[PDB]
């Protein structure tokens, strides 16, 4: 088990680490997050008391480095440093535990919730959508747009999620059209799968990157690019059967997850009635219709 | 964006359009089988792609060959109007590719769009104008071309005949409509009209007669009573 050690919580602030979050009052004695799991890949974030504007956060994987969060007075919120001196960094995080200054990762035996979400989900990759070489963690917050949305604006703090567009040259075979506008199987398979993603799993793990993006950020262009995803393949007449199984799987958790509040501002409506009841696939998603109509039957 | 009435003038500027028609590109009869089922049979449609400008209708041919071993063929007929409105802007050099291109149902805009892909500058765009192209057919010439033809072909008419030497297109387009209203609502007594007079005859290369000035504004006089008469007719007013 890894830590995240605070040099200290000047300001009040709701902090979050992975699904969980919990409340740091002004000045209030917390140095940090212990107990972190191994072996997945982790998001420390923020929204400040005094000003709900910007969550934002760090994704991180403690098998890269040793990490910690500082507040910077003048930049005005918690950043993410790493230390490269681990005797020190080992000597202060054994002192703030002794002292119990930190929260543990409150992760219940039985529960696989967080590796169900985060199973596709490598930093390596999440280091290619967001670019910044210079630190092994990755800052993302609700306000920075995709690339996408920059075409239709600085591009140093964007999200380069790959480019999903139903009506475009990428998508559409010249001599093909209606073909591969009804049915996206060539754009799927051809284009995305076997020329850009290379396989499944870094597909899966750029959509479900892009929910908890979405989920824990209120990150716009983050639920689009979820979505876009999703109807890509469920608009696919050729699928092969366990990316159907495992998608299934993959949405059931997202949506198992989603807090019921936050419901109709992260669903789109038109893009789920029409994956699970008038596409292709839409008697293929058993366990995610099954919660959808159970936990939100109004939007469909 | 859409196309309406406080833009309307646009259809009569310098920057070169067309009409896109798709609602007799697939045409069917309903008959029963002598099982006792319900069958179509289809006969041969068109395209009607118009300059409002210039007047010149660009009519492809659909022959029912088109159709042959096809399903879904309603909406294959959407794409196969696509298909072909981009093969004549692919046809033609880059100066008379048009700026815009204005589909009467909206059922049109996407595989219009997707179609035209390689056009980006191309505007596809709908209407809030109800126009009256279905009732091309009415028009005699046109409509004895398109079953006769044998093959897919191509055919230009000039629906506005030789209008534009004495009116601007603005007029042209409102006679037209107003014609082709008429032969929407009531077809015969449309033709009867615009035949009854047996001495000005439309000429051979014509589909509308050869009026004068005043007789136009007779013929239109009429058929605007003809509208009025039928829209009296159905509400029971
Ligand atoms: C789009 C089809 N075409 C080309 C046949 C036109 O609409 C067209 C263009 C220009 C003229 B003109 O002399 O100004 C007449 C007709």
């Amino acid at each position: 088990m890894n830590t995240v050690p605070f040099t200290s919580a000047p300001i009040e602030v709701t902090i979050g680490i992975d699904q969980y979050s919990f409340n740091v009052k002004e000045n209030q004695p917390f140095h940090g997050i212990k107990d972190i799991p191994i072996g997945h890949v982790h998001v420390i974030h923020f929204q400040h008391a005094d000003n709900s504007s910007m969550r934002y956060g760090y994704w991180f994987d403690c098998r890269m480095g040793n990490f910690y969060i500082q507040y910077d007075p003048k930049d005005g919120l918690y950043k993410m440093m790493e230390e490269r001196d681990g005797a020190k960094f080992e000597n202060i995080v054994h002192n703030f535990k002794e002292r119990q200054m930190m929260v543990s990762y409150p992760k219940i035996d039985e529960d696989d919730t967080w590796y169900n979400l985060t199973e596709f989900v490598q930093m390596d990759k999440i280091r290619k959508i967001v670019r910044k070489d210079e630190n092994q963690f990755s800052y993302v917050d609700s306000s920075m747009t995709t690339v996408q949305e920059n075409e239709l604006s600085d591009p140093a703090h964007s999200l380069n999620y790959t480019v999903i567009n139903f009506k475009s040259r990428e998508a559409i075979r010249p001599g093909h059209e209606m073909e591969d506008f009804l049915d996206k199987s060539y754009y799927l398979n051809t284009v995305m799968l076997q020329g850009i993603f290379k396989n499944s799993s870094n597909y899966f793990g750029e959509l479900q990157f892009a929910f908890l993006n979405a989920m824990f950020f209120g990150n716009y262009g983050s639920s689009l690019q979820w979505h876009a995803m999703i109807e890509l393949i469920c608009s696919s007449a050729t699928v092969p059967k366990h990316m159907l199984d495992k998608l299934d799987e993959i949405l059931y958790y997202q949506i198992k997850t989603l807090p019921e509040q936050y419901s109709d501002i992260l669903l789109n409506e038109r893009v789920w009635n029409i994956c699970l009841y008038s596409s292709f696939q839409k008697n293929s998603l058993h366990n995610t219709e099954k919660i959808m109509e159970n936990k939100y039957p109004e939007l469909l | 964006g859409a196309m309406n009435s406080s833009n309307y003038a646009e259809l009569f500027n310098n920057d070169i359009k067309l009409f896109v028609d798709d609602t007799n590109v697939y045409r069917v009869t309903v008959h029963k089988t002598f099982e006792g089922n319900v069958a179509t049979k289809a006969i041969n449609g068109c395209i009607f792609t118009l300059n409002p400008k210039t007047g010149h209708l660009f009519l492809k041919i659909i022959h029912t060959s088109v159709w042959a071993g096809q399903k879904r063929l309603s909406q294959l007929a959407k794409w196969k109007t696509a298909e072909e409105v981009s093969a004549l802007v692919r046809s033609l050099p880059k100066e008379e590719q048009p700026k815009q291109i204005i589909v009467t149902r909206k059922a049109m805009l996407d595989p219009l769009e997707v179609h035209m892909l390689d056009f980006p500058n191309i505007a596809i765009r709908p209407t809030e104008l109800r126009l009256p192209f279905s009732a091309a057919m009415s028009i005699d010439k046109l409509s004895d071309v398109v079953m006769k033809a044998t093959e897919p072909q191509m055919v230009l008419f000039n629906i506005y005949d030789d209008w534009l030497d004495r009116i601007s297109s603005y007029t042209a387009f409102s006679r037209l409509t107003l014609l082709l209203r008429a032969l929407k609502t009531n077809e015969e007594s449309a033709k009867m009209i615009l035949l009854s007079d047996p001495t000005i005859t439309i000429k051979s290369y014509h589909l509308w007669p050869s009026f004068t000035d005043e007789q136009w504004i007779t013929i239109e006089s009429q058929m605007r009573d003809l509208i009025l008469t039928e829209y009296g007719r159905k509400y029971n007013v």
